[PDB]
């Protein structure tokens, strides 16, 4: 029963998938600008005993 | 004695008003009830000093629970 | 109440007189006040008591964020972008804090004017002179910077004022 | 920022893969979803902007404009689908594609970090608008209107390109952050004067400035309803945004280079408000009112004060929403009677009461009734001008009086009196039209509760 | 509420009342169809005065272009009935 | 309002209109009824003084002098009937007048109410549609080749004919439509 | 609209008010002026030595 409705309504996933992909690419772009992470004179901090980075 | 009153059709404007009110209320009554419940049962935070050696999370610098979330 | 600091927002001891009736006629304001109390202030107080009881069972805290003191724009070399950026952020934060200080002083002045009634011209001189001093300082700091303001333009304005004052003092020394 | 751009691009294959009878529904639903997503950019840091990456950033100035564009797209789709019912499926999909491309170029334009990318997108916005105007315009003057719209823009924009490449050669960068942090004063020289003119005239003609405004009545009257909506609401604000971005490097020259532009803007806002009093076409009156409001915005930008920029941002947002609503209101009557003449259809309040209420609210917001954001922006600009010079109040008050005059003149002419007898094809208002007016007007009133969202970075 | 709806009989009775209060008309002689110029031997000024009296009676003005042709009481009754939408 | 105008006004029509205007303005000046009656009989006598003049030139000059006298001595605030073009209630009820063609756009649920009225309206519409062609034919027949000369319209002349161009005259909304 | 109304105070206005309260209390508790006409310290500024 779902074959035909999928074939006629599959277009409703393109925009949410684009949104998810955009968020993923935004995180990847954030990943390329970590040169000054925990290095600014205002926010430099001592790491917690278990944490690895101050932000991701 | 009673006479007919020639008027433009008021069915469509009234229907539009009912539909707009219906959808606005359908979405905004649950929000109002949820805000009331949150305010009554989970109040705003109260200012406190930062304990020794402790670093707060970024959302812990705000006091309203909805803003914190 | 005790929620706000009483030194930042002070008020006089709030002297009020005692009732001294002069006639046997009953006072309608007192009866209306009793009716208002019994019909409004008690249900509201009970509702607030229940609300506070529910709030007490869920107690959590939020903190005031503290910012370190970083070097200002005066100790940044001409083309050091990182020190310039951090100094500019600190300067903008200080600008906001100064705006809030002026706001507090203005609130004090307004409260004094409303409270003193017919004698505000005499009993609010201290608030007026406080506001005059803070207004002069804030003007000297930030006025005429215009839009697109920056710490560098504030420093230039300060240096121009310092040069004018130094020249005036030097020329007065020879008089 | 990709979380906004990528769904907007996905709108294209989604509408090209839709059924012939589902394109409007799908496009409207996903445009509304994209607007909801874009609404999250209003959270601003205060001190500095939101720098997502090297290419894009968000400011307290850019975020309201982005939200306005994303919100305007579904309203454009709702307004378009009535007069495009007889069109083929392929041409309707092409029209929606033009709208989506315009949205994409606009959202990328407002977030670029570097001035050449901003220029490229700001010129790229021309092509979809030109295609829409010249292909789906109704009259034969749409060709002349499109030629005017294209060439007025380009004659100003090309010197801006030359000035931008020269500035990048001399300074070494055009990134807005580096531009702002390494700003140096412009000396008093002919070379600097012409650099100032080349940096300013493109944004001047996009506002438009009085004397360079002749393209706007043609383009706004001859375009279809969606074209007029996007021209008035968003495309006029590109000049103001560009001015706010570019005047950072123009100091201290603006101190006297702005005198002719201030004079032109004040006297021309008076002139266009007066022009609105004698207009036989309903759309031209709205266009000239837009010209007057943008003249006030030009004054606000030229005087270079924080209150002026705050008022200018508020006025841009409010004018966009109000002008879009007014154009839609005019289009409804045009669809009824197939003529733009104001006195052809009279006394429409007797036949359409709810549309008359929409007309009244739009006219009240056009004259900047308190405490609407229109008057917030106008009052902030007027106060800043008064600080600039106490004599500006005469022109500001005259403009206020004339604005109220022609706004209520339009309302009285279109809605009051007695109906035209021979016109008997005025059907009751559709749900689509009433919903479109409500979706225009409700955000305007809701923004009054939170004015700081549209006041800009200087807040 | 306001005044009761007007009727044809009331209009005709009031018109005949006003005409019978006119001195240059015999009460016995006057009839609803009695012509003013021909049967009552009146002139144009008397017709103008009759029209003005009718306007004063019913509290509304009759335009001169229309009043020129009201030459019998029945015509006046018909004009008044048609203007105020009186059908019975 | 109801009669087709003529190409021009005769001397007699102008004389009567001046008489009526002078009487009305004198009534405006003479508030009380007895004084108004006295001065109105005086006006009537002065007006009848030149009743039987045969020289048209001197009659025209008398008319011009009388008009000048009226204009100089008119009341700046003459009494106006409330529903008259200058009255305080002239176009008060125009906003309540809705054309009858709006009833065709009513929703079927709206027409579920008032069924007999809409049946009779259907009868009226059939009557109009069945009479229109005969009206047009009669208008074509009774018209000179060089177009109509006046704004007068002919009545019906056959057994089941209706006067041409009657729909918008018969179906006036009302004078007090609500 | 609910989301915008409940946006977290990232603009640092409550923080600014609290900082101003602290600074005012500290400054008038000691008799210090509430604000200086100089935004930056004169001791780190090196003006040109001669003005004539
Ligand atoms: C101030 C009073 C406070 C009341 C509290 C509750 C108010 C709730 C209203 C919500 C907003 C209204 C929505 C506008 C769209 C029209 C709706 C509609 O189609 O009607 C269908 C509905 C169904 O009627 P119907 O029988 O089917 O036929 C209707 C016919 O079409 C024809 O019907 P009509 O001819 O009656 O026209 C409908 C109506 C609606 O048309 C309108 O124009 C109403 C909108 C007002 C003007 C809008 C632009 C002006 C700038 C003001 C911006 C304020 C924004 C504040 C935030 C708003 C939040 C959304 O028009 C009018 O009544 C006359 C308009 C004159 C308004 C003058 C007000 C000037 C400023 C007053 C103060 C504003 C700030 C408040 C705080 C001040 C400091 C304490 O009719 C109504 O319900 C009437 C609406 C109620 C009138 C509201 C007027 C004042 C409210 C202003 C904003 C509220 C502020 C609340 C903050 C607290 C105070
Ligand atoms: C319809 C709307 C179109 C858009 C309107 C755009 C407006 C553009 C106008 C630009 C504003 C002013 C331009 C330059 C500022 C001053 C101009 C000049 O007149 O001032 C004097 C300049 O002196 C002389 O006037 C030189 C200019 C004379 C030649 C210019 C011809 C002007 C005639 C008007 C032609 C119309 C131009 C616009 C065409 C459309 C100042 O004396 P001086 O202090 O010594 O020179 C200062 C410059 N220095 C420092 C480099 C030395
Ligand atoms: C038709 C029938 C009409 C009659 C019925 C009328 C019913 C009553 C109507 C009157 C209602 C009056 C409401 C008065 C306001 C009460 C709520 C108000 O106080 O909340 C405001 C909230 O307003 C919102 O914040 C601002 C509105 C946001 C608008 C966004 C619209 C969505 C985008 C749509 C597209 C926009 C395109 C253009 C954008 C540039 C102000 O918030 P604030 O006092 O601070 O909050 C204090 C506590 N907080 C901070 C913890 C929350
Ligand atoms: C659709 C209507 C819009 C019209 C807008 C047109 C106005 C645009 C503004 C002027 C355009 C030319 C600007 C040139 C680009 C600026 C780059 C620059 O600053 O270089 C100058 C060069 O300056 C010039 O060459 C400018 C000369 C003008 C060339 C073309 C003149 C055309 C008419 C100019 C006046 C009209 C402009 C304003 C009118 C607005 C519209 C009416 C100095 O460089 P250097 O040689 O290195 O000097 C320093 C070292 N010695
Ligand atoms: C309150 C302020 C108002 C005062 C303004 C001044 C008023 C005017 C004063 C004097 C006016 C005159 O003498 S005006 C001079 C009047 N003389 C004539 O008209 C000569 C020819 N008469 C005819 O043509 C007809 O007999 C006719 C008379 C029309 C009757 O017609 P019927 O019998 O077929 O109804």
């Amino acid at each position: 029963n779902v074959l035909q409705i999928v074939r006629d309504h599959w277009v409703h996933i393109l925009v949410p998938v684009g949104f998810v992909f955009g968020c993923y690419l935004d995180r990847r772009s954030d990943e390329k600008l970590t040169a000054f992470r925990n290095k600014s004179l205002l926010f430099k901090r001592e790491l917690r005993p278990n944490e690895e980075v101050t932000w991701k | 004695k009673r006479l007919f009153i020639i008027k433009p059709s008021g069915f469509y404007d009234r229907r539009f008003l009912k539909l707009m009110r219906f959808y606005i209320l359908l979405t905004g009554i649950p929000v109002a009830i949820g805000i009331t419940l949150v305010n009554v049962f989970i109040g705003e935070a109260e200012l406190a000093d930062i304990p020794e050696g402790y670093v707060p999370e970024h959302w812990e610098y705000f006091k309203h629970p909805i803003s914190r979330w | 109440p005790d929620s706000w600091d009483k030194d930042v927002y002070p008020e006089p001891p709030r002297r009020t007189p005692a009732p001294a009736p002069q006639t046997s006629l009953p006072n309608p304001v007192t009866y209306l006040t009793k009716i208002f109390d019994l019909l409004v202030d008690r249900p509201v107080t009970l509702a607030r008591e229940f609300i506070e009881q529910q709030h007490a069972k869920n107690r959590y805290y939020y903190y005031h964020r503290e910012f370190r003191r970083v070097p200002d724009i005066t100790e940044c070399e001409e083309k050091d972008i990182l020190c310039m950026f951090e100094a500019e952020m600190q300067w903008r934060r200080d600008y906001k804090v100064d705006q809030e200080i002026v706001n507090i002083i203005q609130e004090r002045l307004k409260a004094c004017q409303q409270r003193e009634g017919e004698s505000y011209r005499q009993n609010c001189a201290k608030e007026l002179e406080q506001f005059t001093q803070v207004s002069k300082a804030f003007q000297d700091r930030y006025s005429d910077l215009g839009a697109h303001y920056s710490a560098r333009k504030c420093l230039a304005k300060q240096k121009q004022r310092m040069l004018a004052e130094r020249k005036a003092a030097k020329e007065a020394a020879a008089a | 920022m990709l979380k906004i751009i990528i769904p907007t691009t996905m709108l294209l294959p989604m509408t090209w893969m839709s059924k012939h009878n589902m394109i409007w529904i799908n496009a409207t639903v996903h445009s509304l979803l994209i607007s909801l997503i874009s609404l999250s950019l209003l959270n601003q840091l205060g001190e500095n902007s939101l720098n997502f990456s090297l290419t894009f950033f968000s400011d307290s100035l850019s975020a309201p404009l982005l939200v306005l564009t994303t919100w305007l797209l579904p309203l454009m789709l709702m307004a378009s689908q009535s007069h495009l019912s007889k069109e083929t499926t392929t041409r309707k999909k092409l029209y929606i594609t033009m709208l989506i491309l315009l949205q994409l170029f606009l959202i990328m334009t407002f977030t670029a970090t570097e001035l050449i990318l901003f220029y490229i997108l700001f010129e790229a916005t021309l092509v979809p608008t030109l295609i829409i105007i010249t292909r789906w315009g109704n009259q034969t003057e749409r060709l002349n209107a499109g030629l005017y719209f294209l060439f007025y823009t380009l004659a100003g924009s090309l010197p801006l390109l030359v000035a931008l490449v020269y500035i990048q050669n001399t300074t070494g960068s055009l990134n807005f952050l580096i531009i702002h942090y390494w700003s140096h004063p412009l000396s008093n020289s002919w070379s600097n004067i012409f650099m100032w003119l080349a940096c300013i005239m493109a944004f001047m003609v996009k506002m438009p400035l009085y004397g360079l405004h002749l393209w706007l009545p043609k383009a706004h009257v001859e375009a279809p309803i969606a074209g007029s909506m996007v021209l008035a609401a968003v495309l006029l604000k590109l000049g103001g945004y560009g001015m706010m971005r570019i005047t950072t490097i123009l100091n201290p020259l603006t101190n006297y280079m702005a005198y002719p532009f201030l004079m032109l803007s004040m006297w021309g806002m008076i002139m266009t408000s007066s022009i609105c009093l004698r207009q036989t076409d309903l759309k031209s009156l709205i266009a000239y009112s837009s010209v007057s409001h943008m003249a006030l915005v030009i004054v606000a930008i030229m005087i270079q004060t924080p209150w002026s920029f705050m008022g200018a941002t508020a006025l841009m947002i409010a004018h966009g929403l109000t002008s879009s609503m007014l154009f839609c209101l005019a289009n409804t009557n045009y669809e009824r009677v197939h003529s733009r003449t104001m006195i052809l259809a009279r006394g429409l309040q007797t036949l359409l009461p709810l549309m008359a209420t929409w007309w009244l609210v739009a006219s009240l917001t056009n004259l900047a009734l308190p405490p609407s954001i229109n008057l917030i922006g106008e009052l902030f600009i007027i106060t800043a001008s008064f600080s600039w010079s106490n004599i500006t109040i005469i022109l500001m008050g005259m403009n206020m009086m004339i604005t109220a005059l022609y706004s209520l003149y339009m309302l009285i002419t279109t809605q009051r009196g007695k109906y035209t007898h021979h016109i008997n094809n005025i059907k009751p208002s559709f749900t689509r039209e009433n919903a479109l007016m409500a979706l225009h007007i409700l955000p305007l009133l809701l923004l009054t509760l939170n004015p700081k969202m549209i006041l800009g970075p200087l807040y | 509420s306001d005044a009761p709806p007007l009727t044809l009989e009331a209009i005709k009775d009031r018109v005949l009342y006003v005409l019978k209060l006119y001195d240059k008309i015999d009460p016995e002689k006057l009839s609803v169809n009695s012509h003013f110029m021909k049967d009552l031997g009146l002139d144009s000024l008397d017709q103008v005065e009759i029209i003005m009296a009718m306007e004063d009676e019913f509290g509304f003005e009759i335009p001169d272009i229309d009043a020129e042709k009201l030459m019998c009481p029945q015509e006046i009754v018909d004009y008044i009935a048609d203007k105020k939408d009186v059908y019975e | 309002a109801f009669s087709a105008p003529a190409a021009y006004l005769t001397h007699q029509q102008k004389v009567l209109r001046l008489y009526k205007r002078a009487l009305r303005h004198l009534e405006s000046w003479c508030v009380h009824r007895d004084k108004y009656r006295y001065f109105a009989c005086l006006m009537r006598a002065r007006f009848d003084e030149h009743k039987n003049e045969k020289d048209m030139v001197k009659a025209t000059q008398l008319l011009r002098q009388a008009e000048e006298e009226f204009w100089y001595g008119q009341h700046p605030q003459p009494y106006i009937f409330p529903e008259s073009p200058g009255g305080t209630s002239y176009e008060r009820y125009e906003c309540y007048k809705v054309p009858e063609w709006c009833l065709d756009d009513w929703h079927p649920s709206e027409k579920a109410m008032y069924p007999d009225y809409f049946a009779k309206r259907e009868q009226w519409k059939r009557l109009r549609r069945e009479s229109w062609e005969r009206e047009v034919k009669q208008l074509q027949e009774e018209t000179p080749p060089g177009g109509p000369r006046t704004e007068a319209l002919p009545p019906a002349r056959k057994e089941g004919d209706l006067p041409p161009l009657w729909w918008h005259i018969v179906t006036r909304p009302r004078e007090r439509p609500m | 609209s609910t989301f915008v109304a409940y946006l977290p105070d990232y603009r640092m206005q409550e923080w600014a008010r609290r900082e101003a309260e602290r600074l005012v209390k500290y400054r008038e508790a000691n008799g210090l002026p509430l604000m200086e006409s100089n935004c930056f310290d004169p001791n780190k500024i090196q003006l040109p030595e001669d003005e004539d």
